[PDB]
């Protein structure tokens, strides 16, 4: 398959609180 | 029209975004106050601070030229606007699958690194929030290399859009479709950290020395802000550094051009030449749009982070918490046998649309929910007993045609009962998809609400054929399966 499948718009944490 | 009234506003904002959770009761009175404030301060400024005086398409020559300049490929593809999805990338030519037809070398590229570097080193040095955040770290580069004349990336910002369809767009009435809805709490944090983060970096800027050889100190109004958060959670991608050791964001241009389908991810980063890669996830003739797939996201996710929802998608899904109540008389046992099966006595499941509704360890959670006392001690003592509990997951292999009976039973219940918590049905929301002209937003909302009630039935459905099915086995007293 592939080595570093990469995600196009990856969820990420914008909670800068949390 | 006074910056002091704007300092004002901003500080007020701030105080009203950093205050705690209201309760869930009072989220959407919170949500409609921040509106308020918020649209009071854009109704004041004068949107981006950066325009171009051109069309969007006038500046993808440039892009393909300063692409081509640096090893990047600009052959065999096109810019075109699609009604369905937007800009895309029509091919040029025919293309089959599993075929490298993009590649993107590691300098055209975007990353933490290359903030670290840019003007915004000296804040990024000093502020906690970019420092933790590499997402907000992102939107800042974003937003300097924009207000940078004679930037590197001018060729590839120019050409990204001017407004997203993420919920930070959306109306008040938009979101007002949501009500009552798993999603609707994302969208409340979203629209709550965008509103603090704003006001927080706008009195930084405004007063840290640090920030004062930045351009946004000229202007840094509401808009770019919303503008840049909604690029980077729109475009952006977790590549690896060059080195391999951790990883990081990136803005990877062309790439991201590529629009949303069902299938593979076929997008990778190869690390000895330094540079993102695309293979053709399926045939792609001359003529026809060129997809990627992002990943396995839900249309809940598409909807809040990608600004857009996806039809049959596959990896469609909502969420259920279940837990094991210490009330219950054989806590003790289901809490230890859950244990030796690594899973939580407590923990947020999902249901899944497509076949099987629910996966390996939501099933192995909810056999131990349904145990007898004789069932918990088959699992915990005796040579036989590991045995067990390595065939929890598996659907071949029940506990018992009982247990299968109560767990279904549950499921079923349980399912029918969220269906019974929202303001709408399923039949009311196809009603309004039918009889009502929407906008495109509109249709976001509704859709996102109508998906999760659909999940749900399904569930109710799955669980009924299999509490039937396995009630026949127990009725006619069939022989259990054993893993041998
Ligand atoms: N299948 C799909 N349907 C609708 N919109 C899609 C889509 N796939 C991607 N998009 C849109 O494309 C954006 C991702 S970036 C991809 C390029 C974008 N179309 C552009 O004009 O620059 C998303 O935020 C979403 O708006």
């Amino acid at each position: 398959t592939l080595k570093y499948p990469i995600e196009k718009g990856i969820v990420t944490n914008w909670d800068d609180m949390e | 029209v006074s910056p002091k009234e704007i300092l004002n506003l901003t500080s007020e904002l701030l105080q009203k975004c950093s205050s705690p959770a209201p309760g869930p009761g009072k989220e959407w009175e919170e949500y409609v106050q921040i509106r308020t404030l918020v649209e009071k301060i854009r109704k004041k400024q004068k949107g981006l601070s950066v325009t171009f005086d051109g069309k969007r398409e006038d500046y993808f020559p440039d892009l393909m030229k300063w692409a081509s300049e640096n090893g990047a490929s600009v052959e065999g593809f096109e810019m075109v606007n699609f009604k369905e999805e937007g800009f895309g990338l029509r091919a040029t030519r025919d293309i089959k699958a599993e075929e490298l037809f993009l590649w993107v070398p590691r300098k055209l590229l975007m990353t933490v690194e290359s903030a670290k570097n840019s003007v915004l080193g000296p804040l990024y040095s000093q502020d906690r929030i970019l420092q933790a955040m590499g997402n907000i770290a992102l939107a800042f580069h974003l937003l300097c290399e924009r207000a940078s004349p004679n930037s590197f990336w001018q060729p590839y910002i120019q050409t990204l859009p001017s407004e997203y369809d993420t919920p930070l767009y959306f109306e008040e009435d938009e979101v007002r479709y949501l009500q009552s809805t798993q999603a609707i709490h994302d969208v409340f944090s979203q629209y709550k950290n965008t509103a603090r983060q704003y006001a927080y970096f706008y009195k930084v800027i405004q007063t840290h020395p640090h920030a004062n050889k930045l351009p946004l100190k000229d202007s840094f109004t509401y808009e770019d802000y919303r503008w840049a958060v909604s690029s980077v959670m729109t475009r952006q991608f977790q590549i690896p550094t060059e080195d391999g050791s951790r990883v990081t964001l990136a803005l990877i241009p062309l790439a991201d051009m590529c629009n949303h389908t069902n299938g593979l991810i076929t997008t990778g980063y190869n690390l000895e030449d330094d540079r993102c890669e695309c293979v053709a996830l399926q045939d792609f003739r001359a003529g026809e749009q060129i997809y990627i797939f992002y990943g396995t996201r839900s249309n809940a996710e598409f909807v809040i982070h990608s600004g857009f929802f996806f039809d049959n998608n596959s990896h469609d899904r909502v969420k259920i918490k279940l837990g094991v109540s210490k009330s219950d008389r054989l806590y003790a046992m289901k809490a230890e046998v859950l244990a030796r099966a690594g899973i939580p006595t407590s923990s947020v499941f999902a249901l899944h649309f497509t076949e099987p509704p629910i996966s390996a360890q939501l099933l192995a959670f909810l056999r131990v929910f349904c145990m007898t006392e004789e069932e918990l001690k088959e699992h915990l003592l005796g040579d036989s007993a590991i045995d067990r509990i390595f065939t929890l997951g598996n659907s071949e292999f029940p506990v018992s045609w009982d247990n299968e009976v109560k767990l279904w039973t549950f499921l079923e219940d349980r399912a029918s009962l969220l269906l019974k918590t929202y303001k709408t049905t399923i039949e009311e929301d196809k009603s309004v998809l039918k009889n009502h002209d929407l906008s495109v937003r509109a249709k976001m909302a509704i859709k996102l609400r109508l998906g999760e009630k659909e999940i749900l039935e399904k569930a109710v459905k799955s669980a009924a054929v299999n509490r039937e099915y396995y009630r026949q086995q127990m009725e006619e007293k069939a022989p259990l399966p054993k893993y041998e």
